[PDB]
């Protein structure tokens, strides 16, 4: 029924992940209760005889160690049930972490790239870490709620059964006050808590866009959006928590009731007015008390649920994202176990291709290109035509649903980790992953002489601004490349990329906002590698694709015209187009 | 702790409210020590009656003090987590307002960080963080400190050393120990935080470069690096359990210390008397019920750095001086606008030349002008100065034969209309997007500049109130910037900045686009930059240029006619 029920199972049935722990403490809950009991059975005694029967403390010491000893030991179990709680989350985050790593590497750059990198660092940091006080401190409560409770009943019933039906009496009271009206606006508060996220998008919002704000003057307009989108959810939210915050008030009304009563009963049983509930043995001051100093511990396990409400609402919230993340059915390109022969020059085949985003949209209408070994192609078009959906199906990033045939073997049938090898490619982004500058380079095999990374170095032209570096070869690029420009990091990238052969080069726009330094850097050493093997390039720098014997016009998804630049230029058709557009860039 | 003052003061708006909500914590730890304390000392008093002394017991007294101690004890707490809850969403409210009017004057320059998109939810997470300052430091710390003292006052009428003692236990451990735990986990929470830094570092560069990653087979490698940071970021968490576990065993340990105590001392005499009968309980159980209140004081204090931390970074931002002030006048703005340059730098200075002499534009009070520049060679920040972003350090910038900076910021956003290169679309409706523009415009007139711009596409499924932004209906760059136009005609202001249209368009959407401009316009005084040669004969007084430095200008047939830069940029590249 509930969203909040189904958010709820789903986080116990992650909970079997440390069960071990989640056992150990709910058996250390149950060593709390004794001891609860026996440290209120020697201050009900001890003051039994320093009140009823004036006995001076120097003759009591026996019971005060016993009593020391006894506290000493709740203090024991408090520090070990808080470790042991910790174990319990601590091992189902990481085991939810490893699964949403390990389908976040399945789906591949194809899905990553929907989202920014950090939403994909919240789904994995803040969310999956606030389920921890979920595992840790709220299971581990809602057991002890049943626990504790109920054991302090079995030991006040021998003493007084009058004392134990007082506890009891409100023990299916709570449950039905806080399940009748509770679960009504626990659902309601669920939804408050997305308001509150949701409204927190809101001045998000405002605050990246306050450079239109500042251009249309709505600044004063805005800061009042800001209190009404507040107003409105607080209004919202306190109509909700005028009913969610009865179970806190009703749980401290049952509680005043119950240490009301058990001091009423006792209070006046002592008086003589009544004379049930004892077993006609007579009422003692010890009895008395031993129900009154655990009256608040039996509400104090259902007092302190309420203390961590967050921790499973914040939870909830985190499940909530977790649950249609780990999910969504997503379309993994099929992966197959056959390998190429040699690492010669490769022929790309097409036969109605249809490449396909993992959510099941086609990319890529049909594809019915050919590109024999050690020719050198170029992908043109307008944007959103699907070229770099064409070189990441190459890449195996993509699934098809036509023909792909490399050296005639299908890209289905090969295995990717293989087929990857053979393959080497720039990118429309850098993204330099590695630490320092040299890492980065080194990324193809990190094992290779020194003499081949100042080859690689040499030919990329990341030697010439290697001096302006604060260290040199081994600086650290840092967080996405931010110490050096976007027309030094992409030589970085094209340095990756020759350090080894390949049989297919994939060049994506590789000068596409580069300064006009690094456009002629990038372009020498990438028109001289892409003579060594087969290589399919995606550019709009369309004056210089001369020597490139073949150029194909992809529009919608579609390529609409091949051939080389002497007869396409001239042809007045899809390239002319593209070719005279491009002609204004200056 | 002097970093909070800014925010402390913002209290003032809501001091009642604020205040009921720490009164009403107090007095329901009151009623529950008071309820205890009453029944213990109710049980032992009739006890030592007996039967003898049932008529002569007076319990009528207490029968309206254990009633009194149940309704303001369950009532106390309903109200106590309504009113800190209201009490918490007032000053968020406000928190987001004081933040967003100390963010706005300073918005492109002072607050352009790096990675500002990064900081900026940086900012949002500081602000939720300075809101709990409330309820999770204030209220937990102010309440036990008034609870002892009531209680240290009103248990000292029967026996003052064994009320100083208890209070004095309570007030030791309420102001020594919280404390002391934020000092032992420093340490801990240092590296805690550095290697959740380097966990989202590193996830980051493992999840962008996964396409780079998987290509040249080291996705599993640097998996393995990340997982390794992730368990030495879970090792650093398990100490900071481990001492979270150390404060919850000492604080049931202090709290036995006072029962303890509390057995041993008020059995040689409370007060006076020899022998106390029922003030022994009273005594023992209210130094079990009193402790209630310090079980949130370690966490508060240890909540409380947490609240320092954002309250520094706020203050970094907030704090920061406007470098663009406006004069408060009131003036006229004209239904024409006549824009003068004198010695301006064009664009930001490259290579440091330094010698860069400001160009000397002139627009007329109708006329199109078109600065075509060459790509990558520099930002213009021309149309920043000419919005005040900041004020120009080479020359003068008059608009309409005065200063630009003699002008209200009102009237200096009614005069000019500039449509950006990053447009945002806000996370609103489409008809919100639009009446940022005019605040006050017809439903119907609004549709029609849709329909005018090309924005047809828009209106088919809840036309004018589909939502954009991250809720959906995301817009590509040629129908993204029809919005950006569709702004600037409903801000119908008698100066127009074009930046950089028509860039990254097909020849489609440009040429839909650049005939927009030049028909809906007409009136206007555009200026717009381009580096791109298309449609530029419609625009009259062509600035041709490089390195910041006018080299020739004049109408498009003039520029040909010479056979000068611009003619080899039509016939040559
Ligand atoms: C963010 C800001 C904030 C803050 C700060 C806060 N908050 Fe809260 N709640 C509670 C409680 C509480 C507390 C106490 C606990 C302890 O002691 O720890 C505290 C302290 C706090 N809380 C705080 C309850 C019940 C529980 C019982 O008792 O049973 C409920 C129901 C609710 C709800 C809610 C909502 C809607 C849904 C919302 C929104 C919100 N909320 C918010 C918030
Ligand atoms: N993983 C994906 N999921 C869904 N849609 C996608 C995905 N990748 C690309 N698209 C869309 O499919 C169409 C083709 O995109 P793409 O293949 O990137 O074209 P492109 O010509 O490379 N674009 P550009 O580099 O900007 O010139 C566009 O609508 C894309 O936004
Ligand atoms: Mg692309």
């Amino acid at each position: 029924k509930s969203r909040q029920k189904e958010l709820t199972r789903w986080l116990k049935q992650q909970s079997v992940i440390s069960q071990r722990w989640l056992n150990i403490s709910r058996l250390l809950g149950f060593v709390s209760g004794i001891l609860i009991i026996a440290q209120a059975w020697f201050m009900a005694r001890i003051l039994q005889h320093m009140i009823m029967e004036n006995i001076p403390r120097e003759a009591l010491l026996l019971p005060f160690t016993l009593l020391v000893l006894t506290f000493v030991l709740r203090a024991w179990v408090v520090w070990l049930r808080e470790r042991v709680g910790y174990h319990a989350g601590q091992h189902i985050r990481f085991a939810i972490r490893r699964q949403v790593l390990d389908r976040l590497q399945q789906a591949g750059p194809a899905w990553i790239q929907g989202k920014p990198a950090g939403s994909w660092a919240t789904l994995v940091l803040e969310q999956i870490d606030d389920m921890h006080d979920y595992y840790a401190r709220y299971l581990p409560q809602m057991a002890l709620a049943v626990s504790v409770p109920l054991l302090i009943v079995v030991a006040i019933f021998p003493s007084n059964w009058a004392a134990a039906l007082i506890l009891l009496g409100t023990a299916p009271l709570i449950p039905l006050f806080m399940a009748l009206v509770g679960m009504g606006a626990a659902d309601a508060n669920r939804r408050n808590f997305l308001a509150l996220a949701r409204l927190s998008g809101h001045f998000l919002d405002r605050l990246r866009g306050m450079e239109t704000l500042r251009i249309f003057g709505r600044g004063e307009a805005e800061i009042e959006s800001i209190r009404s989108a507040s107003e409105d959810f607080r209004q919202r939210t306190m109509e909700v928590l005028r009913l969610a915050f009865l179970s806190s008030g009703i749980l401290e009304f049952f509680t005043s009731l119950s240490i009301a009563l058990v001091a009423v009963y006792f209070g006046f049983s002592y008086l003589g007015e009544l004379d049930f509930g004892h077993y006609d043995t007579g009422v003692t001051l010890a009895a008395g008390f031993l129900a009154l100093i655990l009256a608040p511990e039996f509400f104090q396990p259902l007092r302190d649920l309420g203390t961590f409400y967050h921790a499973k609402a914040q939870a909830v919230g985190a499940a909530d994202s977790l649950k249609t993340f780990m999910e969504t059915p997503l379309a993994h390109p099929q992966r197959g176990e056959a390998e190429l022969a040699s690492t010669d020059p490769v022929t790309i085949e097409a036969e109605e291709l249809f490449i396909t985003s993992p959510e099941g949209k086609t990319l890529a209408g049909p594809l019915n290109f050919t590109l024999p070994a050690g020719q050198r192609a170029v992908l043109v078009g307008r944007s959103g035509s699907g070229k770099s959906s064409l070189l990441n199906a190459l890449s195996g990033f993509l699934s098809y649903q036509g023909s792909l045939r490399i050296n005639g073997i299908e890209l289905r049938d090969l295995s990717p980790e293989s087929w990857r090898k053979h393959l080497s490619w720039v990118g429309q982004n850098p993204q330099l992953p590695a630490a320092t500058l040299r890492d980065n380079v080194l990324l193809a095999r990190p094992d290779a002489s020194e003499q081949e990374l100042q080859a690689a170095l040499d030919n990329a032209w990341v030697s010439e601004f290697l001096p302006l570096l604060p260290q040199g070869v081994d600086t650290p690029v840092g967080d996405q490349a931010a110490r050096l420009s976007v027309g030094q990091a992409q030589r970085v990238a094209v340095a990756r990329a020759l350090l080894n052969p390949c049989s297919l080069l994939l060049l994506d726009e590789p000068a596409a906002s580069l300064d006009a330094h690094s456009e002629q850097r990038v372009m020498e050493a990438l028109n001289a590698a892409s003579l060594r093997q087969t290589t399919l390039m995606v550019t709009h720098q369309l004056e210089d694709l001369a020597d490139w014997d073949v150029i194909w016009v992809m529009q919608d998804g579609r390529i609409i015209e091949q051939g080389r630049y002497a007869e396409l230029s001239v042809a007045g058709g899809p390239f002319a187009t593209l070719l005279a557009h491009r002609q204004e860039e200056i | 702790m002097r970093a909070l003052l800014p925010y402390l003061a913002l209290y003032k708006r809501h001091k009642w409210m604020l205040s009921l909500g720490i009164v009403l914590a107090i007095v329901t730890l009151l009623a529950s020590i008071g309820l205890l304390t009453l029944s213990g000392w109710f049980l032992s008093a009739s006890a030592v009656a007996g039967v003898a002394g049932l008529y002569s017991f007076n319990y009528m007294l207490p029968a309206a003090g254990v009633r009194g101690a149940a309704i303001t004890r369950t009532a106390g707490r309903y109200f106590e987590r309504l009113v800190s809850h209201d009490a918490t969403f007032r000053v968020l409210q406000h928190l987001r307002i004081y933040t967003f009017s100390k963010l706005l004057p300073l918005s492109p320059a002072g607050l352009a960080r790096y990675r500002q998109g990064e900081l900026l939810n940086r900012v949002v997470a500081d602000v939720d963080t300075l809101d709990h300052l409330y309820l999770r430091v204030i209220s937990p710390l102010v309440g036990a400190f008034v609870v002892i003292m009531v209680v240290t006052i009103g248990l000292s009428f029967l026996d003052f050393t064994l009320a100083f003692t208890l209070g004095g236990i309570m007030l030791l451990t309420l102001f020594l120990m919280p404390p002391l735990f934020y000092r032992a986990g420093k340490s801990t929470g240092q590296n805690l935080t550095h290697l959740r830094g380097q966990y989202r570092q590193q996830l980051t560069a493992w999840l962008q470069g996964q396409a780079e990653l998987t290509i040249f087979g080291a996705s599993d490698r640097y998996r393995t690096q990340l997982e390794n940071t992730e368990i030495q970021w879970l090792e650093a968490q398990r100490r900071q359990s481990e001492l979270t576990a150390l404060s919850q065993a000492i604080m049931l340990l202090i709290g036995a210390l006072a029962v303890i105590l509390m057995l041993w001392m008020a059995s040689g005499g409370v007060g006076g008397n020899a022998q106390p009968g029922a003030l022994i309980a009273l005594f023992v159980f209210c130094a079990l019920a009193a402790f209630e209140a310090l079980a949130p004081v370690t966490g508060a204090f240890q909540h409380l750095g947490q609240v320092i931390a954002s309250a520094v970074r706020i203050s970094d931002l907030t704090d920061q001086k406007p470098e663009v002030t406006f004069p408060d006048t009131q003036t006229r703005v004209a239904d024409r606008v006549s824009l003068t340059l004198r010695d301006v730098q064009f664009t930001y200075p490259e290579q440091s030349q330094q010698a860069l002499k400001g160009i000397s534009l002139q627009v007329n009070a109708g006329e199109h002008i078109a600065i075509l520049g060459r790509t990558g060679c520099g930002k213009s920040t021309l149309l920043q100065q000419l919005t005040r972003a900041w004020d120009p350090q080479q020359g003068e910038i008059l608009l309409n034969d005065s200063p630009i900076a003699s002008l209200n910021e009102a009237a200096l956003r009614q005069t000019i209309s500039v449509v950006p290169q990053r447009v945002h679309l806000f996370s609103a409706t489409l008809r919100d997007n639009l009446l940022l523009a005019s605040p006050g415009s017809s439903d119907e007139a609004l549709s029609e500049i849709l329909r005018r711009v090309g924005l047809e596409k828009l209106l088919e499924d809840a036309g004018l109130n589909s939502w954009l932004g991250e809720g959906g209906r995301q817009l590509s760059g040629g129908e993204l910037r029809r919005l950006a136009i569709a702004r600037a005609l409903l801000h119908d202001a008698p100066l127009v900045l074009l930046d950089e249209p028509t860039e990254g368009l097909d020849a489609t959407t440009e040429s839909q686009i650049l005939e927009l401009l030049a028909e809906m316009m007409r009136e206007k005084t555009v200026l717009m930059v381009t580096h791109r040669l298309r449609g530029l004969s419609r625009f009259q007084q062509i600035i041709v240029m490089d390195n910041g430095q006018i080299i020739e200008q004049g109408t498009h047939a003039e520029l040909l006619a010479r056979q000068g830069r611009y003619y080899q940029f039509k016939q040559g590249l």
